[PDB]
């Protein structure tokens, strides 16, 4: 679902570098090392978070009840 | 569980205040008793342990 | 069906919606796989409990699966007995009945007692074994049957017999009674029109089951996995149809002779007295066809080809999708071998490569029984054209069987679909074995489909019986190899592999023996034992229990469940995909389903509280978030 | 070895889902012995495994027991009346609608 | 979990001996002399003769199963103390054999130096009607490996055809437990209620 | 070594019938030859009588389709020889004293 | 053991204790004439040269082995084979004919036998019905030989099927209820052997080889025949040690003295069963069982 | 007989002249696929036992001899035209087979076991 | 011991059905009862008690 | 045409009757008709052999060339495994392994002792 608030192991709010790290990846092309020592995550439970989130509530919302289609 | 048959009843969560803290300052989410290794013989934990932590660096 | 995986999104499903199963009062339930034995092939199979069927009966016999063009299915079993008699046993509306074989030889096709004789005894005439058990079979029919010299005298005599059982009416003679028992029974796979081919086969399973009992051939074990295939879902859901149509017809029949056993009124040709029937004859098989499909419970008139009536289909769970995932691969031995104390059936055996997982089975009372099919293991579904063979064994050095009368285990029997179509020599069959996959994998050949199975059977002492069995038919198992010259593609059955050298890696190719070789040797796991990560370092009951503790875990059902009414269901709330993953992990997709979450893991003995089954969680980890799910 | 996670790709596939065939085509493989056995009841040759097994099962008869008063010889008795053999040639399932 | 460099060389000299057990065992049960070679033509004729019979196989098997299971043990004596990386008080996977906490020294042989010989019901690995025991191997292989001797370690990982044959050995447990429903609970009640 | 063909027959010179092993037929008797033409093909059929029996033949369709056969003629004088087109027929043969058939019921 | 009280043990055994004179030589020759050996046993083969023509003759040849093999694998004479096949074989043979029947209706070139051998076969075509013919190897003990004649009325008879079975039911020797005697490893000095099958009655006839006093079963119930009720509770508690012992269990002896003494309170050998249970004083115990 | 049409019966037939005296004239039996047209081709390669290999438009064929029962049929004259052929049941001589082989090809081993 | 229609599952077991059983009424409610002032659960380890 | 005991007619292809139970002298084919008053054919001699697996024994098994029968004290599974049990003296023992659990608990091991052969047994 979506990014975790706080890492689970040290306690780092992690969830406001999600789509840092998204843009990283896509505008500046680097790879997913570099991208997360610029956010500034540099303990490896720490770095487990942003690294290996799914983000499945992209594939969640588009079974909207609300709207038409 | 973990992927190797290791499965494992929650027997008590423990506070972080009194969980062991490494040099980095992370103390671990869950701890496995290493008395489940040995007659276990689910090596292929032992090896993922260091495989993941590599990739997490 | 033809569908977006955008299109099935704004329909209300998955993505990647999967399929294969069936909604019935809102419960999704699919038709489990069966192992049954491979059609068209005669076993030579030893069963104590043939002796069982009565005093002079030995232990031996034939055994043959036929099935019809519409997939329904009939055992014709040939049994020795300790006289030198063969009868000819066949099963009809769940009634077993016993026929001396010569009897049906005799009513096939027009013989003489030389082409019985000669069938059975191509050459080696100078066996005293064998040829004496032939006259106590020849002169068992001329002594207990003396007034029936030609066919249609044997038809007329079979047919008075076989009356009432078969439910023939009075507008049909003996000779035409007596051919729908030729055509309705003995060897069905060979069809109508064609008692000619009946007739060799059964000279052929003589022969055979005579080299049984002399010890020059080894029994067929009905366990092995190359003398038996896949009864697929769809397959079974035809023939349970095709008799609950066959008992529509006849409910007709029960009401219209509830009209002339009352004497009402009875014009055929009125149009309105049509209605006036079928009004009251019920008609709802859609309903019975779900009743089916609700309970499992099989309930036929005839009995199929099957050994249980019940537990023939299961609930698709959706506790997380591994599980779900895992029901479609999963084949099952057979209710009837649950209740045996016998473990031989449970046993992981060596032809079961690259067909079975080898780990990928439960544990408990199913363990052995329940098994679920390789990661590349594909199951045949229509049937691959075979008309074009004869002409290109002809071209090789195959004598025609219509004028060779040359049987043996000397000799290499060719059969193509259980038709025994000719003879050669087992030098000369294995050079036609070994250059028709040559012709098979370089597709500059016309008639030859890639899924071919080419069975050679070379010749031993004491072994499997010898032949050329090539088999193109539904419900076979098949896996990809690389054949060696060409590095192409081949595709290789279970009843091929136990003849093949097959080399695991390039690296270790000998020369001279493998010609073949694995395109991965993990296409012999499952899909769900080949997730485990470094699994060839772990204790082997731990592989098998992780495949059991994988299917239990709490992950993701779907992302479509607000369209779902699901009695239960279990969502882990945030997964996460494994650092530490197989490369088959990205080919299923599933990242679409995350089953777990990373967790930071100190093997520690600290706390005191974490001994012979115990672990310890974090505290603050929890109240972050740790493992939560609803 | 190396074996990347394809974090871009998937998310791009989650918020745009595909307009042409699927992704992951093994897993489409995995319930074809399922698929494509119920697809052999209606497709295929000699018009599939249904209507090529309605014909298996060929003609019920049954006659009357009214007589033709008909000529004074064995026929007399050996007459059985008008024929009636009820069978079925085709079988079709419809793709699954809704009334009124 | 590790073996010191020697001792990883000392399990690699003694299993190269051990590339030629399971031909002169095979010699010895055949009674032919003089170290024949394993494609010979007289050899392969009587190894297909003993595998038509269950008591000749038997015969076969527990004479090879004795000569690799000699093999494995000099592994264990010559490596698993002396030519460890880290050795008892530091070495947990050995100072948890040798306390009785958990385990024992079959389990951390099998880790460190091999598995060994793959026993079904008293006998060797199943083999077909064509004299394969797998599609991986020649028919009438005379090798240990080729009846299922794992010189394999759970450090090490284990090769694909040993792979197989150890899960045969994982299911012959599991299928006995399946056969074991209800034993010794009415033995138990019938004494109990006589001398109650 | 080598062997010249000389002369090649279309038309049907010499059939090549298959009975039972010992099968005599005594020099009397001679049997007609009917033949079918479908515009490509040759579908032969074997038919003759004599006193006590009365037996034909046929050829095969699985075969005839893909592989004929050839009568040869060699004299180890030539070095040569010369070939014609064989059929080849599966007969059999049917007793004329035992072509017997009784009633269709039990007449009670 | 414990239930159903079982007269009829699967696998009944006794174990014989040799004397310290006797040696290993003479126990394996003794275990020999003990053994049960059917006549299947010595035969190589059996050729049936069956002709029809004249009444149908079957010409019945046996091949046995060499007689110094047989003599040293089995203990047995050229001379008992004799007295084995024309007196106990062919009885046999003629008997499973006849029922055969019953059921149907429903190198070497030898010449010149001597007086005594003409004397031996006019013997035998007299107690037996359709024989007309026999010989045996008298020199070599290698062949037998004899030539059935049977009706021509009779069609064909599968003779080797026939002979076959005959075989395999004939015995040579045979002390009743017991089939093998074998001479294990002498496990803490006790030099045993043992039996397939308890006999104690036979025995004590080989007190020659054999310390009759000391010779052990786990049959129960042959026990208690034989040597009484004591023996019989001495026996129990030997049994269920030794199912307990092959699985390194130790269980206390004063458990196991009270269960065989509950077993032979009445004098007999009661089970833990329902009819162990019958001949009791309270009821209440009795309804609550079964 | 009777049956129904389309066998034309042979009314006139060829001659074969086998006369059997006591050099002499040898009765053979070869076969051959449907594909091979005989007439096209002139001589006709032959062994004592089966080693032969002749080459036909990339088709390579083979007799497998096969020497040490099937009946011979002649035209009686050209009109009833059968007579088992005998002398006193005609055995033929030589009985042998073209049979179509192909050329599997060698596992060049140096490309496809790569270390 | 009252056969009577003869098809097949009988029901109303009658008293003496009631009385023998591995249930029955001895076994099920007098030599095993179910008892007030009782509890069960899973357990945990503990080094600390 | 004579195999064996059997014969068969050279016309009709059927099976003839055996020339000993006939009445009247003559025998013939009975599909078509053959001639046979004088029962011409002679004695048929058919010598059937027994099977050689038909008397399994101690004594052929001996007639093997394969090994047959292991010696009674050649064998002991290859011991030097260093267990320090207390006994006898003993520092072998011989083992072996399965899986009796519930797929879940470690496998306890078979253990077996050499020197004394007192049995002893660990589980952990």
């Amino acid at each position: 679902m979506i990014v975790p608030v706080r890492c689970f192991s040290c306690g780092k709010v992690v969830g406001d570098k999600w789509e840092s790290y998204l843009n990283l990846l896509q505008e500046d092309e680097l790879d997913e090392g570099t991208a997360l020592s610029r956010l500034g995550l540099k303990r490896y439970c720490c770095r487990r978070m942003i690294l290996t989130h799914v983000d499945l509530i992209e594939k969640f919302l588009r079974y909207n009840p609300l709207e038409k289609r | 569980s973990s992927r190797h048959g290791q499965k494992g009843v929650c027997s008590r969560k423990w506070p972080t205040i009194d969980m062991p803290f490494s040099e980095t300052g992370i103390q671990p989410d869950i701890i496995i008793n290493p008395h489940a290794f040995p007659s276990r013989m689910t090596i292929g934990m032992f090896v993922e342990s260091l495989a993941g932590k590599a990739g997490a660096l | 069906n033809k569908m977006s995986p955008y299109e099935l999104v704004q329909h209300k499903e998955e993505s990647d919606e999967i399929g294969g199963y069936f909604i019935v009062n809102g419960i999704e339930k699919l038709i489990r796989m069966l192992i049954v034995q491979r059609r068209n092939h005669p076993m030579a199979i030893i069963r104590p409990s043939f002796a069982n069927r009565g005093a002079s009966y030995s232990h031996y016999g034939i055994q043959i699966r036929s099935v019809r063009p519409d997939q329904t299915s009939q055992t014709n079993v040939l049994h020795y007995l300790n006289d030198g008699q063969v009868t000819f046993r066949f099963s009809w509306r769940k009634n077993e009945y016993l026929v001396p074989v010569v009897m049906i030889l005799k009513a096939l096709c027009h013989t003489s007692d030389r082409e019985i004789f000669d069938g059975i005894i191509g050459n080696d005439v100078k066996d005293s074994f064998l040829t004496d058990r032939l006259e106590l079979l020849l002169r068992g029919f001329k002594k207990r049957y003396p007034h029936l010299q030609n066919r249609t005298q044997v038809l007329q005599y079979l047919g008075d017999k076989f009356r009432v059982v078969f439910q023939a009416s009075p507008d049909q003679s003996d000779l035409e009674v007596g051919q729908e028992v030729l055509d309705r029974i003995v060897l069905v796979h060979l069809g109508k029109d064609g008692s000619q081919d009946k007739f060799r086969m059964l000279l052929f399973m003589i022969r055979k089951l005579y080299s049984l009992v002399a010890g020059e051939c080894s029994p067929d074990n009905p366990d092995a996995t190359q003398h038996q295939e896949v009864l697929l879902g769809g397959f079974l859901y035809g023939m349970i149809l095709k008799e609950k149509i066959d008992e529509y017809l006849q409910n007709i029949i029960a009401q219209v002779r509830m009209d002339i056993n009352r004497g009402m009124a009875i014009n055929f040709k009125d149009k309105r007295y049509m209605s006036r029937v079928l009004m009251r004859v019920n008609e709802n098989i859609g309903s019975k066809m779900q009743y089916f499909l609700s309970t499992g419970n099989l309930v036929s008139q005839s009995g199929l080809d099957l050994q249980q009536v019940s537990g023939y289909t299961v609930v698709a769970e959706k506790i997380n999708f591994y599980r779900f995932i895992s029901h479609f691969r999963m084949v099952h031995r057979g209710s009837f071998f649950a209740q045996l104390k016998t473990t031989t059936v449970r046993k992981l055996l060596p032809e079961s490569w690259g067909f079975l997982c080898p780990v990928h089975t439960p544990d408990g009372s199913p363990c052995g029984l329940l098994n679920h099919f390789a990661h590349k293991c594909r199951i045949s579904t229509q049937q691959s054209d075979v008309s074009r063979i004869p002409s290109i064994l002809y071209s090789l050095g195959v004598a025609p069987a219509s004028h060779t009368f040359a049987a043996g285990p000397s000799l290499c029997c060719v059969q193509i679909d259980g038709k025994i179509i000719g003879w050669v020599s087992h030098e000369q069959g294995k050079i036609i074995a070994d250059t028709l996959r040559y012709w098979k994998v370089e597709g500059k050949t016309p008639g030859l489909p890639i899924d071919l199975e080419i069975g050679y059977v070379p010749p031993s002492t004491r072994g499997q019986y010898p032949g050329l069995y090539l088999f193109g038919g539904h419900s076979r198992m098949l896996r990809p190899v690389r054949y060696l010259p060409l590095d192409k593609e081949d595709i290789v059955g279970p009843f091929e592999q136990v003849y093949m050298n097959i080399a695991v890696t390039p690296q270790e190719i000998q020369n001279n023996v493998h010609t073949h070789v694995e395109f991965t040797p993990t296409n012999i796991l499952s899909i769900l034992a080949n997730l485990t990560p470094f699994s060839d370092f772990n204790q082997s009951p731990r592989n098998m229990y992780q495949c059991q503790m994988g299917k239990q875990t709490m992950g993701t059902p779907g992302v479509a469940l607000c369209h779902r009414s699901d009695n239960k269901l279990y969502r882990l709330q945030t997964g996460q995909t494994p650092i530490v993953k197989a490369n088959l992990y990205d080919d299923y997709g599933m990242d679409n389903f995350p089953n777990g979450f990373n967790a930071v893991v100190a093997v520690i003995s600290y706390t005191g509280y974490d001994m012979d089954d115990a672990m310890i969680i974090n505290k603050s980890a929890d109240e972050r978030g740790f493992g939560y799910g609803t | 070895r190396t074996a990347d996670f394809r974090t871009l790709e998937r998310e791009s596939r989650f918020i745009n889902p595909p307009k042409d065939k699927s992704a992951f085509p093994l897993l489409q493989e995995a319930v074809q012995p399922h698929i494509g056995s119920f697809n052999a009841l209606t497709e295929g040759p000699d018009g599939g495994l249904l209507n090529l097994g309605v014909k298996d099962i060929g003609e019920k008869v049954i006659f009357d027991g009214k007589p033709l008063n008909s000529e004074d010889e064995i026929s007399n008795s050996g007459y059985l009346g008008n024929k009636l053999s009820v069978s079925v040639e085709q079988v079709s399932i419809a793709k699954p609608m809704s009334n009124d | 979990l590790r073996l010191t460099a020697e001792g990883n060389k000392w399990r690699t000299d003694i299993l190269k001996t051990s590339v030629d057990t399971g031909r002169e065992a095979a010699a010895e049960v055949t009674n032919l002399d003089k170290d024949t070679p394993a494609d010979d033509p007289e050899l392969l004729k009587r190894l297909q003769e003993i595998l038509r019979d269950n008591n000749k196989s038997g015969i076969l098997d527990a004479v090879t199963s004795s000569k690799v299971n000699a093999i494995t043990s000099q592994v264990v004596s010559k490596c698993v103390p002396d030519g460890t990386m880290k050795k008892f008080p530091c070495n947990s996977m050995q100072a948890m054999a040798l306390s009785g906490a958990k385990g024992s020294n079959v389990n951390v042989s099998q880790i460190m130096c091999l598995l060994g010989q793959q026993a079904l019901e008293g006998r060797r690995v199943p083999v077909m009607v064509s004299g394969k025991t797998l599609p991986s191997f020649k028919p009438y292989e005379t090798d240990a490996m080729a009846g299922g001797y794992v010189k394999g370690r759970f450090y090490s990982g284990i090769k694909p055809q040993e792979y197989y044959f150890h899960c045969m050995a994982g299911r012959e447990g599991l299928i006995d437990t399946a056969v074991k429903t209800s034993r010794s609970g009415y033995l138990q009640r019938c004494l109990t209620k006589q001398l109650e | 070594s080598e062997i010249e063909i000389e002369s090649v027959q279309d038309q049907p010179s010499v059939a090549v019938g298959s009975f039972f092993k010992g099968f005599r037929a005594p020099s009397d008797t001679t049997f007609d030859l009917y033949k079918k033409k479908k515009s490509e093909k040759d579908e032969f059929v074997l038919h003759g009588e004599n006193e006590r029996l009365e037996y034909e033949g046929y050829t095969d369709s699985s075969s005839q389709a893909s592989n004929q056969y050839v009568v040869g003629l060699f004299n180890p004088e030539k070095k040569s020889i010369q070939l014609y087109k064989a059929p080849v027929l599966v007969s059999k043969v049917v007793s004329k004293s035992s072509k017997n058939l009784r009633g269709p019921k039990i007449k009670s | 053991i414990v239930m159903t009280a079982s007269a009829a043990i699967k696998t009944p055994q006794m174990t014989l204790p040799i004397w310290n004179d006797v040696s290993d030589e003479q126990a394996d020759t003794f275990c020999k004439s003990i053994s049960k050996v059917l006549l299947s046993e010595v035969i190589d083969k059996v050729i049936v040269t069956e002709t029809t023509g004249t009444a149908r003759s079957y010409v019945i040849h046996m091949r046995f082995f060499d007689n110094n093999e047989y003599s040293e694998e089995y203990d047995v004479s050229k001379e008992e084979l004799q007295n084995v096949i024309s007196n106990q074989f062919i009885h046999l043979l003629e008997a499973a004919i006849v029922k055969e029947i019953k059921k149907q209706k429903r190198v070497e070139a030898n010449n010149n036998m001597n007086k005594v051998q003409r004397d031996r076969q006019s013997a035998i075509i007299s107690h037996h019905r359709f024989i007309t013919k026999y010989n045996f190897d008298d020199e070599s003990g290698k062949w037998c030989e004899f030539k059935l004649e049977l009706a021509a009325d009779t069609e064909k008879l599968l003779m080797v099927n026939i002979v076959e079975e005959i075989c395999r039911k004939s015995i040579i020797r045979q002390i009743p209820h017991i089939d093998r005697c074998v001479h294990p490893e002498p496990e803490n000095g006790k030099r045993v052997l043992v039996t397939e099958g308890v006999n104690f009655q036979a025995m004590w006839d080989q007190e020659a080889f054999i310390d009759v006093d000391g010779i052990t079963s786990n049959d129960v119930a042959a026990v208690l025949k034989t040597y009484g009720v004591e023996a019989a509770r001495n026996t129990i508690v030997n049994e269920i040690n030794n199912v307990f012992s092959r699985y390194a269990i130790s269980v206390s002896f004063r458990h196991l003295d009270l269960i065989a003494d509950m077993m032979t309170r009445q004098g007999t050998y009661l089970a833990f069963n329902r009819q162990g249970m019958e001949t009791s004083t309270s009821s209440f115990m009795k309804m609550s069982y079964e | 007989f009777s049956i129904p049409d389309g066998f034309k019966k042979c009314k006139h037939l060829k001659n074969f002249p086998l006369n059997g005296d006591n050099k002499q004239q040898q009765v053979w039996l070869i076969k051959f696929p449907s594909n091979v047209d005989i007439s096209k081709l002139k001589s006709l390669p032959v062994d004592f036992e089966s080693s032969t290999t002749m080459t036909i438009d990339k088709h390579d064929y083979k007799i497998m001899d096969d020497t040490d029962n099937m009946t011979l049929l002649v035209p009686s004259e050209s009109k009833e035209s059968l007579k088992i052929a005998s002398t006193a049941p005609l055995q033929f001589d030589k009985v042998f087979s073209v049979s179509e082989t192909a050329k599997i090809p060698a596992i060049d081993y140096s490309k496809v076991r790569v270390p | 011991k009252a056969q009577g229609r003869t098809s097949g599952k009988v029901p109303i077991p009658g008293v003496k059905q009631a009385l023998e059983k591995k249930e029955g009424l001895f076994r099920k409610h007098m030599m095993g009862k179910r008892v007030n002032y009782a509890a069960r659960s899973v357990i945990s380890p503990d080094p600390n008690i | 045409s004579v195999v064996g005991s059997l014969i068969f007619c050279l016309d009709c292809g059927d099976l003839l009757e055996n020339p000993n139970a006939v009445l009247g002298s003559n025998v013939e084919c009975s599909q078509c008709k053959a001639i046979y008053p004088k029962s011409q054919f002679s004695n048929l001699k058919v010598v059937t052999t027994t099977a050689d697996d038909a008397f399994p024994s101690s004594l052929r098994a001996k007639k093997s060339v394969v090994k047959t029968s292991l010696k009674k004290n050649e064998l002991k599974d290859g011991a030097t495994i260093k267990e320090k049990c207390p006994q006898c003296g003993n520092e072998e023992m011989n083992y072996h392994t399965l899986q009796l659990r519930s797929a879940d608990e470690g496998a306890t091991v078979f253990y077996t002792c050499t020197s004394c052969g007192y049995k002893f047994r660990t589980n952990n």
